[PDB]
């Protein structure tokens, strides 16, 4: 299963494969945490 | 079965060594089509159909 750093490129495409919608991952006391929204 | 076990162990070793790829392949997602595409792109070379 040996593979060089070429695999790197793949993820750059994968992240580049993905409007921007995030998801609330927790909320409390007027503070929310949102995963996603890389361009925010 | 032995070949499948060896391939799976090698894949697990690769994922453990390559943290970022593991993160990308493991982050939960409603649509698994991108996950399948990347997995088959990176693995189809050195794994069996099963």
């Amino acid at each position: 299963t040996i593979s060089a750093a070429d695999i790197e490129g793949a993820i750059e495409d994968y992240v580049s494969s993905f409007e921007e919608i995030g998801t609330v991952i927790d909320a409390g006391d007027g503070i929310a945490h949102v995963e996603g929204l890389p361009s925010v | 079965l032995t070949n499948l076990a060896d391939e799976l162990a090698s894949v697990a070793k690769l994922l453990l060594s390559e943290t970022a790829l593991n993160k990308h392949l493991a982050e939960p997602t409603d649509d698994s089509a991108p996950k399948v595409r990347l997995l088959e792109r990176l693995l189809s070379d050195k794994v069996s159909a099963t």
